[PDB]
């Protein structure tokens, strides 16, 4: 069923989806910063024996595979042994430098902010990808849970920095294998940057709705069954001042995905959302998605990672 | 089509709150207290159980004893309104369904008519009361009750029926569906709170022109079905999960919606209602849905005066402006 709706949520997705040469100057950008982390870290581990970096993990977009066509924003994270510092900020920025030389000829400016507790990366192509390095340690979250230098790194950063890695396993495991699902975001990603009204429901917040929703569902749907669902859980009225709002599962404290909306945003969104529902219901899907009326595995964007 | 709207009450499990539910007490009262000025009084529910009892019993006894009368009865059932009790005040009306065992004319849907109110006239002839016919049986008021009399017929005969002589094939096939419905409501909706809420959605839809194409079947299913389908019943105020179900497109195109359970084999109930009907339906629970999360439920339920204008005009609460909700239905 809603043959004709699949046609266009398709469509649409084909629109939205990055081309091959984004792909692989992300590929490329990914795997080249992750083989120098790997070395700056392996080139530390030697410094000592004569541990302190324990990984290097994708998050975000990358991770999710909910890059879209004009998306040049990347990001990792790094995890450190003990709480990051500025020691250890201004050391991996230096060497990976040095590392970078010994994967590739392309050219990276290396940028550190001790303030966003990260390292951005910026090459050198029209427009230019931006790669952040987010640095954190796990030392801090059972810290706030709850004898150092005297320059750790931003607790509210690094943070979120894990919540955001916790966001990444989360993706993988559940929205994933999510029939629909991914495609679903991608979509209606596309849809939040068309209408403002959309808008503060981008990233996190539109993941865990279409998720949800999706996923209460009886049997796996197709895209267009798929983003109807995604309508009438709107329309019903969930992000109302009043009422569940989205649970988030990544915290272990109560937290409200979208508990940030205020009042006239939660009345727009669910007014837009109920007429989308029936302009869907009614063959007038196309017009939702921005389009013209028309006459395998999409989830895996980008390789996994090797390195780590 | 195999499709089913959202209902957050299906599946809450995968919805878990954040904060505590907030405290929906005076919710809970005003749909007491509604409810409470909607009930009929109490001499308007002896004027009806008096003459209900009376017809029936002349009906009752026309069937053991045929006596010399050429309208021969087979059955006759208490449906409706009456027989759910989910009656309005002001409306003190009962409905009678009668199956005849032959063919069903005009002149025997007068005959009987007048052979009942004659017996009546015979046993009180103290008290007054007027018989008309139609051209679906007859009715029979006294000065503060009618009851309608609903002809029909026993099956065989409906495929035996004449264009012109008989009445329309519809009208003796909705008496029999009458009679489906409440052995169904009986059956299945006999519950406190169903029968409270049905009569607030029957308010509800003659406040709201929106839902006019709204029938009482289908109102009967809804109640039930929003109080019913989740282990045991819905409080009253959670009400608020019928105008969310309609919300979120129950009665919309490729919607499963509610199956009719007194016909076969999977019966759409809202397919009796037009695409732009159903957009109509639809957009005017939308913007009670959202009205009521405003904290507007005086209104929605009619304590405050008249309110149709809140689903066609934009409205502030609070400091909140609410934009009804518009048709999206474009007839081709
Ligand atoms: O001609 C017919 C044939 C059949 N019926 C059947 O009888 C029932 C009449 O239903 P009503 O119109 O009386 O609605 P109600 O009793 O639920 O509420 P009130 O307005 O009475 O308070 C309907 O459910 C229909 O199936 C008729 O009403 N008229
Ligand atoms: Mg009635």
């Amino acid at each position: 069923i809603f043959v004709n709706d699949d046609r266009h949520v398709m469509a649409k997705h084909s629109s939205v989806y990055p081309t091959q040469e984004e792909l692989e100057a992300v590929q490329n950008m990914v795997s080249h910063t992750e083989r120098a982390l790997k070395a700056v870290s392996d080139w530390i581990d030697e410094q000592e024996k004569g541990r302190t970096l324990r990984g290097v993990m994708r998050v975000g977009l990358v991770a999710k595979g909910l890059l879209l066509k004009g998306d040049l924003d990347l990001e990792l994270v790094l995890l450190c042994k003990e709480k990051p510092t500025t020691a250890l900020l201004d050391k991996v920025a230096d060497n990976l430098a040095i590392q970078l030389t010994t994967v590739t000829e392309d050219k990276y400016e290396i940028l550190q902010s001790v303030d966003d507790a990260a390292i951005v990366i910026k090459n050198t192509k029209e427009p230019p990808l931006s790669l952040t390095i987010h640095l954190t340690s796990p030392v801090v979250r059972e810290e706030m849970e709850k004898n150092d230098p005297p320059d750790v790194l931003d607790r509210q950063k690094c943070l979120a920095a894990l919540a955001s890695l916790r966001h990444a396993k989360w993706f993988q495991a559940r929205a994933n294998g999510l029939k629909s699902c991914v495609i679903v975001i991608r979509v209606l990603r596309d849809l939040c940057t068309r209408v403002p009204t959309w808008g503060p429901l981008r990233g996190w917040p539109l993941e865990l709705l279409c998720e949800k929703s999706i996923g209460t569902a009886n049997r796996p749907m197709g895209a267009g069954e798929a983003l109807r669902r995604v309508l009438e859980c709107l329309a019903s009225g969930i992000v109302m001042p009043d009422g569940s709002g989205i649970y988030d599962p990544c915290e272990k404290e109560a937290t409200d995905a979208i508990g940030h909306l205020d009042r006239q945003q939660r009345e727009d969104i669910t007014q837009s959302a109920q007429h989308a529902l029936r302009l869907a219901a009614f063959g007038q899907l196309h017009k939702v998605l921005g389009m013209d009326p028309l006459p395998v595995d999409y989830t895996v964007q980008i390789p996994p990672s090797t390195t780590y | 089509g195999s499709h089913i709207p959202f209902d957050f009450y299906l599946c809450e499990m995968a919805f878990p709150r954040v904060k505590p539910a907030p405290d929906e007490t005076s919710f809970s009262e005003a749909l007491l207290k509604r409810n409470q000025d909607l009930a009929p009084n109490s001499a308007e529910q002896a004027s009806i159980l008096s003459l209900v009892t009376k017809i029936n019993n002349v009906i009752d006894n026309l069937i053991v004893a045929p006596g010399t009368f050429e309208v021969q009865i087979e059955e006759v059932r208490q449906v409706g309104s009456y027989k759910k009790g989910t009656m309005t005040t002001g409306h003190n009306v009962a409905d009678l369904v009668v199956i005849l065992k032959i063919l069903p004319t005009l002149e025997a849907v007068a005959a009987l008519g007048n052979k009942v109110v004659e017996s009546l006239r015979a046993q009180d002839p103290s008290e007054v009361l007027t018989m008309l016919t139609n051209e679906t049986g007859f009715e029979i008021s006294s000065s503060d009750a009618t009851v309608k009399i609903l002809i029909t017929t026993v099956p065989p005969n409906l495929r035996k029926l004449d264009p012109e002589l008989h009445l329309d094939i519809k009208v003796l096939q909705s008496a029999l569906a009458a009679i489906r419905h409440a052995r169904w409501f009986e059956e299945n909706a006999s519950q406190s709170t169903v029968k409270v809420l049905i009569r607030l959605l029957k308010d509800l839809r003659i406040r709201f022109p929106g839902f006019e194409p709204l029938t009482p079947w289908i109102l009967d299913l809804l109640g039930h079905y929003a109080v019913m389908n989740n282990r045991q019943p819905l409080a009253l105020n959670v009400y608020r999960r019928c105008l969310q179900i309609l919300a979120a497109g129950l009665f919309l195109p490729g919607s499963v919606g509610i199956t009719d359970p007194c016909e076969s084999g999977n019966f759409r109930v809202h397919t009796v209602m037009t695409l732009e009907q159903q957009d109509m339906v639809c957009y005017t629970a939308q913007t009670l849905v959202r009205i009521l999360s405003h904290g507007g439920f005086r209104k929605i339920l009619g304590q405050e005066g008249d309110a149709s204008y809140l689903a066609s005009e934009i409205s502030t609460w609070d400091g909140v402006i609410v934009t009804p909700s518009e048709k999206a239905y474009e007839k081709p």
